[PDB]
């Protein structure tokens, strides 16, 4: 639900992200930028600091794992609430995560694109991932919106 | 609540910014404008074309005020206090706006400084500007 | 979308509730407890402290429309998008209000209620009147996010 | 922070409440609960039912806090110290849900003192449990 141009200028740039990476780096700064999230993932191990989170393996392995279903939605711009709505029942009715969440890893996702691709991160560009993260995210907060 | 190590980092990488600050300022705003609509209700007396003069002028004021902030730490509410009437009291800012500013802010430092723009750093400058924040929001009489 | 039980509770409830009153309040008590939200107002004269607010004319004028809408959302429930789409376009897209204040406003307006109903507004008939005014909040501000 | 008004204000609301704090501060969990089905999940060992002497008995140390912090307005960083520690480093609450069960009191106060809830005590008292909360988060790393 962005303009044809909208949907261009976002998949477009998207095959230039190393998914792995950006993944990886988005799920950490979570973490450690936002502690309480770290209930979650206290099965993870190891996260009592910045350095055990950033190089605990399985945070890596679940970086990945994001952005690849984040990636998917990419490709359904029309419709997120449909592919999304699984993930939404798993998050809101199994997990219990508060849905401002969501919007905090939207956020951070934006700024680890920022980190690895510079200049090229324009503020166009960035007002078109803003309207990519917000909608992933209702997407997700639906299995009660 | 801002340790010492947080105090550091945001002294270490804002010295970072150094002369630049002024053009990341006008950078967040612009980023800012532009991903959520809402904020230019504020400011229907500036061009905000890309590039507007205004802006620019305007990124200094907010990256001097972030300077000054900076380098008196331990006083903030005394330091910003001013300011807290006048973005409150005088101009009625929604804080929600303030989350917004502190983003496109830190999508900004991380654009320019990757290298430097660590986990623990990017932890420290949120702290920060949430901070800046709290005390922007304080004085709602 | 509504155990059409609560559906129940909820019309039962609301069909005894003072309405305009309860729409003068709510209004005021957001002006007063949430200054910043003046800004949209402040062509209604003096608001400069408790009594002004609640004395003032335009405010007890306006809060009565903001609780007809209510109301009248109140009888199309299982719809609502669009009962409520062109005040979104309003809202959103005119007056450029931050959607997080529907939100405030309508958690004002459950603590009205519980004033005014004393008793009666238990924790269950609340649980399904937070569902209604987040409904509202969420069915407002479509014109954006 | 809170004017010599506001804290006039909260004083003689929770004064009030008198003995029948535990009783609402019970309640406000019971309608966070309801309301909000999320914040449940912070307590698996609780039986969340009417009445539970579980939660009765919760609602009397939360209120108990309260009255602590009633008693001490001018220095809640102090006060509160060492349930700062708690909520965040050890139990690690979402920051959302310290505006919901504030939310919860209000309206558990609301409903008991429709006479004693004027506009001027309600926004004192949501000033103060803001104060509260960002306390109880602030210990943050
Ligand atoms: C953009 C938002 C999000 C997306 C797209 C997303 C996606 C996913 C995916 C694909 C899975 C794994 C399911 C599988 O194994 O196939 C997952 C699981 C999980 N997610 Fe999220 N998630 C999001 C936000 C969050 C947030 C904000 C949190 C909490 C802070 C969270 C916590 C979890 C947890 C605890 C699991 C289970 C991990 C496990 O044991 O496998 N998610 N999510
Ligand atoms: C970290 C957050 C912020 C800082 C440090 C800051 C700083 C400042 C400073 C230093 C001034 C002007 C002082 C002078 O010229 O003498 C100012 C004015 C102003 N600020 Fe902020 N600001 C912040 C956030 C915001 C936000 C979020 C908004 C609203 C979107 C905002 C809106 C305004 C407006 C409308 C003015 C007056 C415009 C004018 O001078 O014509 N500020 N701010
Ligand atoms: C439950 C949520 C809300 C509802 C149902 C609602 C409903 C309405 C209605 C019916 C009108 C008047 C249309 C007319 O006069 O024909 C209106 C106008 C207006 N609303 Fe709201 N509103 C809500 C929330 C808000 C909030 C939170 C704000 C900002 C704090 C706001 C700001 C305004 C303003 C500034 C007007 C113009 C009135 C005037 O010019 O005097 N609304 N709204
Ligand atoms: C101003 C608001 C709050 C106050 C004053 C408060 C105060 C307290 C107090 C006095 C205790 C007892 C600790 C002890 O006995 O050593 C406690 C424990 C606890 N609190 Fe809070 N609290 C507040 C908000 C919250 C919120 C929003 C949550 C999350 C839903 C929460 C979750 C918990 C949990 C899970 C415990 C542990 C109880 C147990 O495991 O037995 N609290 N809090």
């Amino acid at each position: 639900m962005l303009t044809a141009e909208e949907k261009a200028a976002v998949t477009g740039f998207w095959g230039k992200v190393k998914v792995d990476e950006v993944g990886a780096e988005a799920l950490g700064r979570l973490l450690v930028v936002y502690p309480w999230t770290q209930r979650f993932f206290e099965h993870f191990g190891d996260l009592s600091n910045a350095d055990a989170v950033m190089n605990n393996p399985k945070v890596k392995a679940h970086g990945k794992k994001v952005l690849d279903s984040f990636s998917n939605g990419m490709k359904h711009l029309d419709d997120l609430k449909g592919t999304f709505a699984q993930l939404s029942e798993l998050h809101c009715d199994k997990l219990h995560v508060d849905p401002e969440n969501f919007r905090l890893l939207g956020n951070v996702l934006v700024v680890v694109l920022a980190r690895h691709h510079g200049n090229e991160f324009t503020p166009v560009l960035q007002a078109d991932f803003q309207k990519v993260v917000a909608g992933v995210a209702n997407a997700l907060a639906h299995k009660y919106h | 609540v801002l340790s010492a190590a947080d105090k550091s980092n945001v002294k270490a990488a804002w010295g970072k910014v150094g002369g630049n600050a002024g053009a990341y300022g006008a950078e967040a705003l612009e980023r800012m404008f532009l991903s959520f609509p809402t904020t230019k209700t504020y400011f229907p007396h500036f061009d905000l074309s890309h590039g507007s003069a205004q802006v620019k002028g305007h990124g200094e004021k907010v990256a001097a005020a972030l300077t000054k902030a900076v380098g008196h730490l331990d006083d903030l509410p005394g330091t910003l206090s001013d300011l807290s009437d006048l973005h409150a009291h005088k101009l009625r800012v929604d804080p929600v706006n303030f989350k917004l500013l502190s983003h496109s802010l830190l999508v900004t430092l991380a654009c320019h400084l990757p290298n430097d723009f660590t986990p623990a750093v990017h932890a420290s400058l949120d702290k920060f500007l949430a901070n800046v924040s709290t005390v922007l929001t304080s004085k709602y009489r």
